[PDB]
């Protein structure tokens, strides 16, 4: 819900408020395309996400190149979280059994018995990574965009 | 109790909606039906296969009918280079006038869809030239569909049901399928190429009305019966031949030119004729190997019993395996899916690089769709191959009858197998991801010369052995003094070497550091997917966390929160997790194939060579750059012919995201929510007059995993299909 | 040269790449003063850029049509043409350190298994013992091999727990 | 109805009976253990499959096992 | 007079046990002819947190 | 000990009511009644939500499923140290008594009970699934 | 002081010091030998 709130704010301000004042009038950053385009899901995909992400994906080689790296890294953490959300510890405890066997074979097995995370910790680890990746993705996209044009 | 399902009394007695869902989902698991016997199991499967065959031939008939009725085949054959094929017509009452005009194209009467399946090039190559040719084929296959359907009915009747022993006659079935199903069919297909396809490619019509009075070769069967078989390879089609016409044509019907037809940029028909004649002889011969009622041949049980290494390295060897394979349908199905699944990948690999259909290469959208189509189907079949191998262990594996043989010994060192697959997956993931991230940081900081680019010397060395002289290895076929170069210099090397050293075709594309990284990512996908599937099979019968897992079956929800928690512990769940990695792996393969070809098709291969070494290039120069036309299919100013793919593109994202709901939120939340809905309905006046017959309940634990995986897969497929076609077709088509 | 590559010192694209990076730095330089803090930092960057391109050419690397260094991984091709320092030598450099870390950890884990409460020796590290084992790990390849030949490297199959089969 | 089986490794701790939230299990006299009592499952038609009994069993491997089977109003835990 | 001595170490041979092929300390051996008289204690807990279990005479063997 | 007979006129606790009570199932399939004696008036927690005051002396409650009755039984027994018993009541008027089946709570061993669903073997001694195949229905090796 | 040095021996404290040392060594090496790509 808050992602839509901050997308609504970002597109509305650039389209209708923010801009450069000149002799003829006000020219906005996105040129008042909110009114006609934000009534379809395709409009948000094309005019907001695809068009405004141009700044972040062209940041390499400049002072804003850090936002490009975090934009990719955030995408990674988000997808990494789906591993914990879509699976269950039953698979992972059995996987560790085979891994522990290899360590036992080499007399390098730990004294603290490895255990797959609990059921609840899998859900907590999943949502924390899901939130961090998703929010950091918008964070990089907003700053690299607004700093570049705003 | 309810009638449906008739095959399970447990389901029929269930008062909830689970009865409807589970009845559908257990329909084809014949082994689990009430009163099932082994003999009845085989007869049902035999009947079901007739139904599948009838659907296949009916589906093919529908394609032939619609192209002839609504396509532009007769116009396309005239100028295949500059005409888009038509799949079928559109009658959508929801269309507006701009949509009707947008989809009208190709000189059609009204709106139509453009074909991407390549049936035009295939049918044109095999000798079809007119709409009536397609009409007769459509009626013929509709008739063949009916016959198979009748046979399915016939062999269910009291006097025609085969016995159990009939289905277990291994030696006789292999002899027939190798010699007759494979050998004779390939021999017959050689007849079509010699009698129909090749003459049609030289401007001479041959049909059922005159094929008995037309000589395939000027010397009719005299070379064949006299042993002078070389006469059939004289005067082949010249390099100036214009396909479908008699100018520049030759007379040979069997050749080994080994290259591509210069005009159509596809394999010669005389080579494909000799190919099918060659394997037909091999397959017919190979079908005389096993024992039958005539006192000669091998018995497969004897072969397996013999092959035990004398040192005891493989224990008992292959003793007892004949009954293990001959008595288990899941073992046989696992071998069939594994073999067919690999061959499906081989089809995709060889068809894009050795295009067999005339004018297939220039149709970029068709080539992209065909490769993606079969690689995704191969991926699903491979996951099924391991699933049924896991089902075999639970249901059909008998430890006593496999004592000490190879199969039993696989379970003995399963931890070693899984541990080493785990190491390989970790090693590939760490270093493959690490090198990509390193190259990304270098690009971000503006130092492209500091990145780690490893030359694929081992793969470039293979290309040298095949004759690619770019790398300067001067090895085997790349050296003009090697015996390998000399011996083949009169049969197929002149054509093969000419094609492999042409850099405008997809025959052994040049590779560099960008290809090194992607290939190692593909290896990570194959090994990790195998790890998940192999663990699901070897641990299917039990584990330390659940020693008696076999007593619960292939698919069960869990063993509860005790012992730390056992979510996703069944072998069914290992397959469920492996499907995600299969989609991820095939996605990397199809992204790699598509991007490397788009740059080739535009002539700017340097873009892939430079931008493919870091992951920002993929996101920027492949996904973001090539979406521009797709997402403009409809916009506030209008729409064009791509608006269907633009709509389908978002349609895919929605089904994909809906799948997350079934995978993230689990049953307990929804069952308690439904209980207030049951309360609300009963207390609402004027609505509690109506009532349900099946008590509403939440989906089961296992069901939601399948439902979530189905949405995930469908959204996966539809999103990339729309992007693949739209990006390729709009760019060139 | 190898696989169609050419030495970076002789590569036209490689030379052009250096000019592009220096030109970008110079463009930012002319908006500052001669000896201001930003100007000094930019000049330092340009010196490292020039040094980097000289070092890679001096190292005798191979550049592709992209004009970027490519590495040779085959031991035969590396030793044949003096590219051992790209992958081959660093291969044995990493394994020595990787075995060092792993061998030291295995020695410590065996050492505390004899103690009364091994678990408390893992969360709370025995630093005096760890430092002792850290220094003795320099000879791990010798010690590792001798354990293998004496048969004390691996556990017996009968002393390892396995699931029903 | 689910299937609940008691195996001869039971030590008669009674923890499975206490844990069960539907009074499916009970203790009966026995001579195969020190406690001289064994768990019993006489009312499996009321079992819901929660597996709280398995969580409570000390023996390794479990001495009480629950095999989820055919569903019904009682086993599906419905109040409607 | 039946079973191993108290305090001695034994190796478990029950394939379905968490401690199969592992060594534990004998706590007591019942002499009443029960099915599983031998009681063994282990230093590492199983997945349920338990560290003790009962075994039959033939399911346990002396260390080595 | 003899099987108690339910008294439908037993007074019920002081409870305002809630939306978590009986549904149409009680009128068509079955419902459950729990009764007990209270030493003094006290406040307890309804498994359906809310708080109710138990009258001194007999009390009676009706619940939609068995687990709800046995959830209240655990509360009354463990905290207030009472001894409740509940029945299954069918729409036709029949009443079935249970818990305690024989008058003694199942946790306590009692002579006269007959072992049910007891296997005189370990979990590891079950046969393989192949040996119980084509038995007419999906059967686990534990069943046989 | 014995207990305080025991606290410094806990796993999180040791890892922080160890990686702080390890990271510092790598950072310092790249400060005096910038841009290492080939052993040479
Ligand atoms: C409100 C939206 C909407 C709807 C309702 C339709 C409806 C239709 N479109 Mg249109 N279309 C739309 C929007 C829509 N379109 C948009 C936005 C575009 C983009 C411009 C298009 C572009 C488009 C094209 C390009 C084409 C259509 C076609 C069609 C027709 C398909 C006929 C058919 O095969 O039916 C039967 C439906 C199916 C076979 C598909 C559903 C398959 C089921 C659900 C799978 C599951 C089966 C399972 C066993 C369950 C069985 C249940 C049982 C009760 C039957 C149909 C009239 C096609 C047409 O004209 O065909 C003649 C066609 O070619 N549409
Ligand atoms: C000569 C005798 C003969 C023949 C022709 C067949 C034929 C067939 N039998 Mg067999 N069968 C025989 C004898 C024979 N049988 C005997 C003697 C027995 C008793 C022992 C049996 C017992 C038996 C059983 C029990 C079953 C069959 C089945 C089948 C069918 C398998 C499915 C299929 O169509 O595969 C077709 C396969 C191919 C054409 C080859 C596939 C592999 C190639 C390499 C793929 C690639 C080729 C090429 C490149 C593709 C081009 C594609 C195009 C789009 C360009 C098939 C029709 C099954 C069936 O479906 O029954 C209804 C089945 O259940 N048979
Ligand atoms: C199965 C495929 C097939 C079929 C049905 C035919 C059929 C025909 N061919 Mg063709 N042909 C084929 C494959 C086929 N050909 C192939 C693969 C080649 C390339 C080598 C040729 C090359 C060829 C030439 C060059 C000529 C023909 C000719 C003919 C016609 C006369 C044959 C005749 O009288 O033989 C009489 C022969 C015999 C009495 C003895 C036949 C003995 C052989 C070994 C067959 C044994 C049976 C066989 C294993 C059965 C296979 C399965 C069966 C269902 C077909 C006839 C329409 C001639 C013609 O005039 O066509 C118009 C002609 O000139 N064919
Ligand atoms: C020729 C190959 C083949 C055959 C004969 C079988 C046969 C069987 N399989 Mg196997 N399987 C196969 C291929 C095959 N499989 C493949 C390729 C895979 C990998 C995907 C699997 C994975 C698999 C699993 C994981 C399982 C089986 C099981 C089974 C058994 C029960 C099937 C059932 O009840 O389905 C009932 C069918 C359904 C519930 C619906 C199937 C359709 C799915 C959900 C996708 C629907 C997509 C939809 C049409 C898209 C709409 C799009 C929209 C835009 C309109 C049966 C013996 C099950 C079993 O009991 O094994 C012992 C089992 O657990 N199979
Ligand atoms: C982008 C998403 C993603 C990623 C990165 C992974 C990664 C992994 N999966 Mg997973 N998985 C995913 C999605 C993902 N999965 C999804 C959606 C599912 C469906 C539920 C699964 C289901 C699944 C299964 C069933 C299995 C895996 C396995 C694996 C491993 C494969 C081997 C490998 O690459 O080792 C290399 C490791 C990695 C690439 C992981 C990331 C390493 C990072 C970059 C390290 C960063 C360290 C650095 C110091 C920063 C730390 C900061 C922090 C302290 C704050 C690996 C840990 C297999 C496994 O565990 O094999 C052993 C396995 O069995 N996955
Ligand atoms: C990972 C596998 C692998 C692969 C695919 C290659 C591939 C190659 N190596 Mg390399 N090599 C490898 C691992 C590998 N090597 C390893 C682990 C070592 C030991 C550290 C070497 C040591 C080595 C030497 C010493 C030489 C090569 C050479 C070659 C090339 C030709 C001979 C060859 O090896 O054929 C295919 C590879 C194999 C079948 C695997 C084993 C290869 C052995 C170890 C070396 C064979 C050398 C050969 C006899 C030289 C004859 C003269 C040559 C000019 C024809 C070729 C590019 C030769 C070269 O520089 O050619 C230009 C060469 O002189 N390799
Ligand atoms: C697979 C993983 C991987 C690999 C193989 C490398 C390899 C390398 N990276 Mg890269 N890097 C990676 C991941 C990786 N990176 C990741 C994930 C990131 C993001 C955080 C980066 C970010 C990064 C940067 C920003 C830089 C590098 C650099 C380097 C170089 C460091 C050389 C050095 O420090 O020598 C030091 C010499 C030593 C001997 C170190 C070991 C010391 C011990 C004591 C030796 C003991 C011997 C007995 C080297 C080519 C540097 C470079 O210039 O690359 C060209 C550089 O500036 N990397
Ligand atoms: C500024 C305040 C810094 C921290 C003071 C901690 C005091 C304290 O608790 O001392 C506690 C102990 C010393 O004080 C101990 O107190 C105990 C209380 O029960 C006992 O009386 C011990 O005998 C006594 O030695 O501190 C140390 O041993 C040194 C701590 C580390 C100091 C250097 C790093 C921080 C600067
Ligand atoms: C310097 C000269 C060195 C010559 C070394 C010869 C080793 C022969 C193999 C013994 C290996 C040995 O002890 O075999 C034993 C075992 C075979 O088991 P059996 O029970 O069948 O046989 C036991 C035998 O020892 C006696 O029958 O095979 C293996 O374990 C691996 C087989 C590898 C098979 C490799 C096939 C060929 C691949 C290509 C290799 C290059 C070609 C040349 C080498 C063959
Ligand atoms: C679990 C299980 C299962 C399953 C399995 C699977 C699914 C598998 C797969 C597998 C696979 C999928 C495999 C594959 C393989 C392959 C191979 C092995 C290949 C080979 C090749 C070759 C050898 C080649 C060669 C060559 C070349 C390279 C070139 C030239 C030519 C030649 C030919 C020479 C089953 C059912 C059994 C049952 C039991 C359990
Ligand atoms: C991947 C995964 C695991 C396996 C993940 C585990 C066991 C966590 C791994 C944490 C770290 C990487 C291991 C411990 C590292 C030590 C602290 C030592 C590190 C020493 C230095 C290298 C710092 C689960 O346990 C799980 C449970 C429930 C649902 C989903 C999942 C799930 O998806
Ligand atoms: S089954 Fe387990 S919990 Fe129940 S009495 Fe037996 S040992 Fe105790």
């Amino acid at each position: 819900s808050l992602s839509i709130v901050i997308f609504h704010f970002s597109w509305k301000m650039q389209s209708d408020v923010w801009g450069t004042v000149t002799a003829s009038g006000v020219s906005h950053i996105t040129g008042g395309n909110f009114a006609q385009s934000a009534n379809t899901i395709n409009g948000w995909l094309r005019d907001f996400l695809w068009a405004q992400s141009s700044q972040v994906i062209q940041s390499y080689g400049s002072a804003l190149s850090a936002y490009g790296l975090i934009f990719l890294g955030a995408h990674f953490v988000w997808a990494f979280s789906l591993m914990f959300l879509f699976s269950g510890r039953g698979y992972w405890q059995e996987l560790i059994e085979s891994i522990v066997w290899a360590h036992n074979k080499l007399k390098v097995a730990p004294a603290i018995q490895p255990r797959a995370l609990s059921i609840t910790q899998g859900r907590a680890v999943g949502v924390a990574h899901y939130l961090l990746g998703g929010i950091a993705t918008t964070w990089s996209f907003f700053l690299a965009r607004i700093i570049s044009v705003g | 109790t309810k009638l449906f399902p008739k095959f399970s009394q447990g389901l029929a007695q269930d008062p909830t909606t689970r009865r409807i869902w589970y009845g559908l989902a257990m329909a084809h698991d014949f082994e689990s039906h009430d009163g099932m016997t082994e003999e009845n199991l085989y007869q049902k499967i035999f009947a079901s296969h007739f139904g599948q065959l009838s659907i296949i031939f009916l589906w093919t008939s529908g394609n032939l009918f619609h192209v002839a009725w609504q396509g532009n085949f007769e116009q396309w054959v005239t100028d295949p280079v500059h005409i888009r094929p038509i799949a079928h017509a559109i009658w959508d009452p929801h269309f507006g006038q701009p949509a009707v005009e947008a989809f009208t194209r190709g000189g059609a009467s009204g709106p139509v869809n453009i074909s991407t399946s390549g049936v035009y090039q295939w049918w044109y190559t095999i000798g079809m030239r007119t709409n009536q040719d397609l009409y007769v084929g459509s009626v013929f296959l509709a008739l063949v569909s009916a016959i198979f359907l009748f046979a399915g009915w016939l062999h269910l009747q009291p006097n025609f049901q085969p016995s159990l022993s009939w289905f277990k006659d291994a030696e006789s079935r292999l002899n027939h399928h190798l010699s007759g199903l494979f050998g004779v069919s390939s021999l017959a297909w050689t007849g079509h190429l010699v009698h129909v396809a090749i003459p049609e490619s030289r401007g001479q019509h041959v049909g059922w009305d005159n094929f008995l009075s037309v000589l395939p070769h000027p010397q009719g069967l005299t070379p064949f019966f006299t042993g002078n078989w070389a006469a059939y390879a004289q005067s082949p089609d010249t390099a100036s031949h214009v396909f479908g016409t008699a100018q520049g044509s030759g007379q040979a019907i069997l050749t080994f030119l080994g290259g591509f037809h210069p005009q159509t940029q596809s394999l010669w028909l005389t080579d494909m004729a000799h190919h099918h004649l060659a394997i037909a002889v091999i397959f017919i011969v190979a079908g005389h190997m096993y024992r039958t009622n005539f006192g000669i041949g091998h018995r497969m049980q004897a072969i397996l019993e013999a092959h035990t290494p004398p040192s005891g390295s493989l224990g008992a060897g292959h003793k007892g395996l004949f009954d293990t394979v001959n008595n288990s349908l899941h073992f046989q199905l696992g071998l069939a899916l594994a073999s067919v699944g690999t061959i499906t990948s081989l089809v995709a690999q060889h068809m894009y690089s050795l295009p067999p259909y005339a004018f297939q290469a220039i149709d970029f959208t068709t080539q992209a769709a065909l490769y993606t189509h079969h690689q995704y189907i191969a991926g699903f079949i491979m996951c099924g191959a391991f699933a049924h191998g896991a089902i075999f262990f639970i249901r059909d594996y008998d430890p006593e009858q496999n004592k000490g043989n190879v199969l039993a010994r696989m379970l003995d060192h399963k931890e070693a197998l899984i541990s080493h697959l785990s190491w390989v997956s970790l090693f590939l993931g760490f270093h493959t991801l690490g090198l990509y991230v390193h190259n990304d940081v270098m690009q971000a900081f503006g130092t492209p010369e500091k990145q780690i680019l490893i030359e694929p010397v081992f793969a470039q060395w293979i290309q040298a052995a095949h004759g690619k002289a770019l790398y300067g290895f001067d090895f085997l076929l790349s050296s003009k003094t090697s015996a390998a170069f000399a011996n083949g210099q009169s049969l197929w090397l002149p054509g093969w070497l000419d094609a492999i050293n042409n850099n405008q075709n997809s025959l052994f594309l040049t590779i560099g550091p960008g290809d090194f990284l992607v290939h190692h990512a593909i290896a990570l996908g194959l090994h990790t997917t195998t790890l998940i599937l192999v663990k699901g099979a070897l641990d299917a019968r039990g584990s330390k966390l659940m020693p008696d897992k076999k007593d619960f079956g292939y698919s069960f929800p869990c063993d509860g929160p005790g012992r730390g928690g056992t979510c996703d512990i069944s072998a069914y769940d290992a397959f469920y997790l492996a499907v995600f990695w299969m989609l991820n792996t095939i996605g990397w393969v199809t992204f790699y194939w598509h991007w490397k070809h788009l740059t080739l098709w535009q002539g700017n291969v340097a873009q892939f060579d430079e931008s493919s070494t870091y992951l920002m290039g993929w996101l920027r120069d492949y996904l973001w750059l090539n979406s521009s036309q797709l997402i403009n299919g409809y916009n506030p100013f209008g729409m064009n012919s791509l608006s269907v793919w633009a709509w389908t593109f978002l349609f895919g994202h929605l089904i994909y995201a809906t799948g997350f709901m079934f995978l993230i939120s689990w049953r307990g939340y929804w069952q308690e929510l439904i209980e207030t809905l049951v309360w609300a309905h009963e207390k609402t006046p004027l609505a509690n007059l109506v009532y349900w017959k099946d008590k509403p309940v939440a989906l089961s634990i296992v069901q939601a995993r399948l439902v979530g995986l189905a949405h995930f897969s469908v959204g996966y497929i539809f999103t990339y299909a729309a992007f693949l076609i739209a990006s390729t077709s709009g760019r060139f088509g | 040269d190898i696989a169609g590559l050419t030495p970076c010192s002789e590569s036209k694209a490689y030379a052009k790449l250096e000019k592009k990076e220096l030109k970008t730095l110079e463009k930012r330089l002319k908006q500052y003063e001669a000896d201001s803090a930003p100007a000094v930092a930019l000049k330092a960057t340009m010196e490292r850029t020039k040094a980097r391109f000289a070092n890679y050419a001096k190292a005798g690397l191979l550049c592709g049509n992209d004009g970027l260094p490519h590495l040779i991984a085959d031991p035969g091709l590396a030793l044949k043409y003096g590219h051992a320092g790209e992958v081959f030598i660093p291969t044995f450099g990493f394994l020595y350190v990787a075995g060092y870390i792993g061998y030291v950890g295995r020695q410590y884990l065996i050492a505390v298994k004899g103690e009364a409460k091994p678990t408390d020796k893992e969360i709370i590290i025995d630093v005096p013992l760890a430092t002792k084992l850290a220094w003795q790990g320099a000879g791990w390849p010798l010690a590792a091999v001798q354990e293998l030949q004496r048969g004390t490297l691996l556990e017996k199959e009968e002393n390892i727990t396995v699931s029903p089969r | 109805a689910h299937i609940v089986k008691i195996y001869d490794t039971c030590i008669g701790c009674t923890q499975c009976v206490r844990a069960c939230p539907l009074d499916v299990l009970e203790m009966v006299p026995w001579d195969g253990c020190k406690a001289s009592q064994m768990a019993s499952a006489p009312r499996t038609e009321d079992c819901v499959g929660c597996k709280r009994c398995e969580t409570a069993c000390p023996t390794d491997f479990l001495s009480v096992r629950v095999y989820l089977g055919s569903e019904s109003t009682r086993s599906m835990g419905l109040s409607y | 007079e039946v079973g191993p001595k108290r305090g001695s170490l034994v190796k478990i041979l029950r394939p379905e046990s968490y401690w199969f092929n592992q060594v534990g300390k004998v706590v007591s051996v019942d002499q009443s002819g029960v099915r599983y008289p031998v009681v063994v204690r282990f230093e590492n807990q199983n997945y349920a947190g338990v560290t003790t279990n009962n075994y039959a005479l033939d399911e346990v063997v002396a260390a080595k | 000990w003899t099987v108690p007979t339910l008294n439908p006129d037993t007074p019920s606790p002081i409870f305002g009511g809630s939306t978590g009570g009986l549904l149409r199932k009680a009128q068509t399939e079955e419902f459950y009644v729990i009764t007990w004696e209270a030493k003094k008036e006290q406040i307890f927690e309804m498994p359906t939500g809310g708080a109710a005051i138990m009258r001194q002396g007999p009390n009676l409650l009706k619940f939609g499923k068995k687990e709800q009755c046995l959830a209240l039984t655990t509360q009354l027994r463990n905290k207030f140290k009472l001894t409740p018993c509940f029945y299954r009541v069918f729409p036709d008027g029949k009443v079935q008594y249970l818990h305690p089946a024989d008058g003694v709570y199942p946790e306590k061993v009692n002579a006269g009970r007959v072992g049910a669903n007891q296997n005189m073997r370990r979990i590891g001694q079950n046969v393989n699934p192949i040996k119980v195949k084509f038995s007419g229905r999906m059967m686990s090796p534990a069943e046989i | 002081m014995k207990d305080f040095t025991t606290y410094l021996s806990t796993a999180p404290v040791i890892a922080t010091i160890w990686f702080t040392f390890t990271a510092g060594l790598l950072i310092e090496i790249n400060r005096y030998f910038p841009d290492p790509l080939v052993f040479s």
